[PDB]
């Protein structure tokens, strides 16, 4: 298969064209023997940018048909009254006209639709009730086979939501197969990595010490698309770095040109301006996280443990594909840097992490699409790990009245619980700040389990949080430590950050009084 | 919610036919009328 563009993908194309084309091989005097007429659709479905309008032209190449007609989903769609029909019908006139001079003897055409889910959808049961696009659906429908007839067609459909397709427009007379693209594992990414390095390995512009099968297993999720993005990106570093060092010094020109075979401008492609999109990401702890864990006491260590263990029971069971914990503590306990340490520790291939930052005024049912989507695109890997945060805040709680959004709340139960495709797992780590209420709405038996993050307990933990923060020298340490001698102590570690941030900005001499009187003031009880 | 129909904007009264050659060949006489009649004196 790999004579041609596309490669990767054999157990997707032995059943394409056995149940499809197997009539199109066969000597005609038996098939009119027979008597049996072709296929007149197929569907594909699966991810963008897996290798699908490659396949769908090569296909058609494949079969000595004539130039495909490319057409595209929402510019059919217009806002005067019967010009979407016309468009519609515009694509079906040659081959019309061609079967009707030529008889049958004509040849084969293709059509090739995107996004075709845009223009078909269930139409509406009840009496005053249809959807507004219903006269496209109708004439697709009657055009696609109707009292006329047509044997020189071939129809081929991608869309991305195979849900939402009409259902009359499956059945066995209209696209009566369908074929799903994966993500290509590391042997299918490798094998394209080759295909589009065969220029520079023809040509001689790769050296020895890039490796490809080696780099195969740096790329865990990418996608075809992406990996010509990170060749080209790769390329256009190397050319810059060759003109701005070639012109530093006048050496031969040969000797820098075949400079560009460096593995240095691979990995600065790979992480310079390569942002796969479903894949880890690494700008967004440095926000979520911006001074590390600092091992201030126990119970650090007991958390890591388990949310370790918790990882370890999900990637090595088979009767229990979904796990999920609840992270609870009082306010200003530092959750999210907990949740966002474990996550990354996870060392899953697909981490992506939903805040409520990011939905600043949006309605109810925009925040049910964002979760909607951000799970289905959890759903496509082999492994995930979903980070909710808050969740207090998703759901608008107020202690006035009590009132909050009654869809968030049943999306959140319903989704807690759906279990992904046979052989794929998942996890999802929760954090909220107020168990009590969770367990008021009857969500709290929802989860599989809850992990406890307390608060400084005494006051020689404070002495060692200074310690390592290092802002206070040897004499006021001792000093604070017999000022605080007795283990009365409660305070959050983000209050003590602004505290110390607070106390810094007073005159040096009159400072650890000022510290002592604003630790004094705040909270020091349960 | 269908935009609805609309007035046909106008007419833009635009007429040719077959004049250019015609009307060349109407010339072509009168030349040599008139070359002949100036031969004559
Ligand atoms: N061992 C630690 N545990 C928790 N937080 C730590 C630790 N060491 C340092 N921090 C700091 O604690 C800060 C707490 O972060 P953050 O503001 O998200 O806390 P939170 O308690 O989850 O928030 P909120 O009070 O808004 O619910 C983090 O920015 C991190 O810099
Ligand atoms: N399996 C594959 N073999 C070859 N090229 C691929 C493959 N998968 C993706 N590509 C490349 O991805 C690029 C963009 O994909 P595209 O043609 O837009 O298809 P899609 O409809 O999946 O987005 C193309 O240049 C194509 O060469």
């Amino acid at each position: 298969f790999e004579k041609m563009g596309i490669g990767g993908l054999d157990k997707e194309f032995s059943d394409i064209f056995r149940r499809a084309f197997a009539s199109r091989v066969f000597p005609p005097e038996i098939v009119e023997q027979m008597g049996c007429k072709h296929v007149k659709g197929i569907l594909l479905y699966g991810p963008p940018g897996c290798g699908k309008t490659l396949l769908a032209r090569q296909i058609g190449k494949m079969l000595n048909a004539r130039e495909p007609k490319v057409v595209n989903g929402p510019e059919i769609l217009n806002k005067y009254v019967g010009e979407s029909e016309a468009n519609i019908r515009k694509l079906f006139a040659d081959a019309e006209e061609e079967q009707r001079r030529l008889g049958a003897n004509s040849g084969l055409h293709i059509i090739i639709f995107d996004e075709i889910d845009a223009i078909c959808k269930q139409r509406g049961s009840m009496a005053g009730s249809t959807g507004v696009h219903d006269t496209v659906v109708n004439q697709l429908l009657s055009k696609i086979d109707g009292v006329e007839q047509l044997n020189n067609i071939l129809v081929i459909g991608m869309t991305n939501r195979p849900d939402l397709i009409d259902e009359a427009l499956l059945r066995p007379g209209r696209l009566e197969v369908k074929m799903e693209i994966g993500l290509p594992d590391e042997k299918g990414r490798l094998q394209i990595l080759h295909i589009h390095t065969a220029r520079m390995r023809g040509h001689q512009l790769l050296s020895a010490d890039v490796d490809i099968k080696e780099l195969a297993v740096e790329t865990k999720n990418f996608s075809g698309a992406e990996l010509e993005g990170l060749v080209r990106a790769a390329q256009s570093t190397a050319m810059n770095r060759h003109i701005k060092a070639s012109t530093k010094v006048e050496v031969d020109m040969e000797k820098a040109e075949s400079l560009q075979v460096t593995r240095g401008d691979f990995l600065a492609s790979l992480e310079n301006d390569i942002k796969p999109a479903f894949g880890t990401n690494q700008e967004d702890y440095a926000s979520y996280i911006m001074n590390g864990i600092i091992k201030w006491g126990d119970p650090v260590t007991r958390v890591l443990d388990d949310g370790e263990l918790l990882v370890q029971q999900t990637k090595n069971s088979d009767r229990t594909p979904l796990v999920s914990v609840l992270l609870e503590g009082p306010p200003h306990s530092g959750k999210t840097a907990l949740a966002a340490k474990i996550a990354e520790e996870s060392n899953f291939p697909f981490i992506k992490i939903c805040s409520p930052d990011k939905m600043i005024g949006f309605s109810e049912t925009a925040k049910c699409q964002a979760m909607k989507k951000i799970f289905d695109d959890a759903y496509k890997s082999q492994l995930s790990c979903v980070v909710v945060d808050d969740i207090e805040r998703l759901l608008d709680y107020v202690p006035i009245g009590p009132r909050f959004s009654n869809l968030v709340l049943q999306a959140l139960l319903v989704l807690l619980k759906k279990a992904p495709p046979q052989g794929r797992k998942l996890l999802i780590i929760g954090t909220t700040s107020r168990k009590d209420v969770l367990q008021e709405m009857e969500m709290l038996n929802a989860f599989s389990t809850t992990i406890h993050v307390p608060n400084i307990a005494t006051g020689e933990q404070l002495l060692e949080a200074l310690e390592l923060l290092g802002n206070f020298k040897d004499k006021e340490r001792t000093t604070i430590a017999q000022q605080v001698k007795g283990k009365k102590v409660w305070i959050g570690i983000k209050k003590l950050l602004m505290l110390i941030e607070m106390s810094l900005q007073m005159d040096p001499e009159y400072r650890v009084r000022k510290f002592l009187a604003l630790l004094r003031e705040e909270g020091a009880s349960p | 919610s269908m935009a609805e129909d609309a007035d046909m904007r106008n007419e833009l009264e635009e007429m040719q036919r077959r004049a250019d050659q015609l009307a060349d060949e109407s010339l072509e006489s009168t030349r040599r009328m008139l070359q002949l009649v100036e031969e004559s004196k």
